[PDB]
């Protein structure tokens, strides 16, 4: 009956939530991860109509998950001493060339080089615009102002080497997550704006540290134990549905 | 019955005697994806598109 | 079974990843030109349900549709290399190393190893061999009347024969150095191996062409910090605590449903 | 009826994944042991004819296989002279009883009353590696060399070739028990090598490979094990229930 179709759109609501926090949950210690909220929205409603009336009847069924936006706020950083390594002050994300030649943007710092001294991105995704480290580098040093310099053995300068242009959104919860620490581009997100880092509304860049993920673990509990409590409410209307379509086949 | 499908011919379908919109029967690609609005109007991405 | 399982279980395998991986950076204090290791992660799939783009009527257009996602799949280890803090054993045949390079071995098979290790030994033949006979590139022959070995910060390496008021020149010790010294494949005693991800090895003496110099009579220490493993280890067992919490909210849901 | 039939495959399937699970957990702390995932399968459809061109039924599901993780496992030491343990892949092959050859990667050794290299249960390795009767230390090298030391005599003899062996298919063995595989026709013949070369692995001395059992997965799956189960009672306890109703008339 109507009745257990629309407890049933309840469980459903509860279940995604937990999945939303379990995600979250999961995905804490994962570098630059953003925390993600389930926005939820009840569905049609019945009209009765009666044959003045202050208010008519309306009986409703159910609800539906709307949205999951992301809290795209500023994590706490770790020292993860390393010098590849870079971490985002403020809006902003490293844009990093996918194998098929579309562009995918990271928040993450967690950069390597690999054999032909490319930085890449701990999964072999390069990152733009191209930066080649020379063969011996002594060092590396990434300033606040993004642009990326070596330090060789025999010369006492930093001969620079790249820029490290960060990408700004206009609005970056709609963006579509593809794994990997890894954001597209989408209808929703608008076009980029390839910026040089602490300027037109870019962050910074610190070298040496590593944003870490924004998911407030409490409040997942809590959560948690919010949504434990719905799903066995709407399984109690599930099961007191079914006694009363017992007894009515009964009789 | 709102249980729309897709042929591999692009051929909107509720149960077969397909579906009418805007004309006649509604035609989509073949990598449907399709996205249905809150009014009706019928959005398709192809699967590997961007 | 659910979705909530699923992902619960990835996460619980990767917190557990992590303290493997704390774990064999706090067993390995006080070996020798140990490299910390560190885990890096990464998000698994996104299910995509409501497409964030696909405007909704004929002028809106649904920013942040729906998409769940799942798992925390660990991605890679990456290995800091930087300098150890060198310690004064006064050994004599104890070297290390300032800066990049590496001190490159010929295994018994015939191929060619790479280690930052130079608690090397003489053995019966008179070669410098380093903890398990494993002999140097290039060879190194001590002569059986030598009395004390020399080793210079160019890593010319004399020794003083009985008699002779003079250190002849025995051998010299060159150093490797690999565009990507993190990419190198560690296979124990340790050694790393050359891969294709470390790139080709440039095999010169030591000051020249980007490699360090060699220090005698010192050696070089685990880059491990002892406080950041520590703490490491603290946020690793909440981590652990706390989806296993989840897991089992998972199950109480499950079973409710089940009793049903 | 129908889905009682189709719920007991469910049920028996759960119960096999169980029994997998339990012999995994059991054999924790057993050297060398491989952990064995089962792999399930969904049975025949059948196929309602429409006078699409059709619609399928299908009937429960079968455990179509189980596969062995054959991965590298901890070391574990142990300050036994005999203890082996292997790095990479190989197996150490070992003589049964009757003539024929079983395969084991299980390196706690023994020595038998005729210095003869034994494994905990009395099968001789291969080749027959005897020790003197006047043993101080045994040494097995990383290239599988092992050689003893007599009384003075300032230089080690070799006594034996601790060989191992590699097959094209490590999953196709089948296991006899006692930490013992021997050869199928899915597995392909033995390739008997020296460990080290031609992709066989090395050998530790005096440390032993532990389980590659993650108990944590298998928590994680009894507790999907357990809800299954309950969930497929529940679907057999409403067909009975449906069957209840349909003969009160």
């Amino acid at each position: 009956i109507s009745s257990l179709w629309i407890a049933k759109t309840g469980l459903d609501a509860q279940q995604t939530n937990m999945d939303v926090i379990a995600n979250n949950l999961a995905n804490v210690s994962t570098n630059g991860f953003k925390r993600q909220r389930a926005v939820f929205e009840d569905l049609l409603y019945q009209t009765i109509r009666q044959p003045t009336l202050p208010s008519g009847l309306q009986i409703g069924t159910g609800v539906r998950p709307v949205a999951t936006e992301r809290l795209h706020s500023q994590g706490n950083l770790s020292q993860t001493n390393n010098s590849k390594d870079v971490a985002i002050k403020g809006q902003g994300f490293f844009q990093v060339m996918l194998p098929d030649g579309t562009s995918a943007y990271t928040r993450d710092g967690s950069f390597q080089v690999d054999q032909n001294g490319q930085l890449v991105t701990a999964g072999g995704f390069q990152v733009q615009p191209a930066i080649t480290i020379p063969a011996n580098a002594l060092s590396i040093t990434i300033g606040r102002d993004g642009v990326v310099s070596v330090t060789q053995q025999g010369q006492a300068a930093p001969v620079q080497v790249g820029q490290l242009n960060l990408t700004t959104f206009m609005n970056d919860t709609g963006l579509e997550s593809i794994g990997e620490n890894l954001y597209i581009e989408t209808q929703s997100s608008g076009a980029p704006n390839e910026s040089t880092p602490g300027l037109n509304g870019a962050g910074l860049l610190y070298q040496g540290y590593v944003e870490t993920s924004n998911v407030n673990v409490a409040e997942e509990l809590v959560n948690m134990i919010q949504v434990q409590r719905a799903y066995e409410i709407n399984s109690k209307a599930v099961s007191t549905t079914d006694q009363m379509l017992q007894k009515l086949t009964q009789l | 019955n709102g249980n729309i499908q897709v042929g591999p011919t692009g051929q909107l379908t509720i149960q077969g005697h397909p579906v009418i919109g805007e004309g006649g029967p509604i035609t989509v690609p073949e990598g449907s994806e399709i996205t249905i609005a809150a009014d009706g109007t019928i959005s398709a991405l192809n699967p590997g598109d961007p």
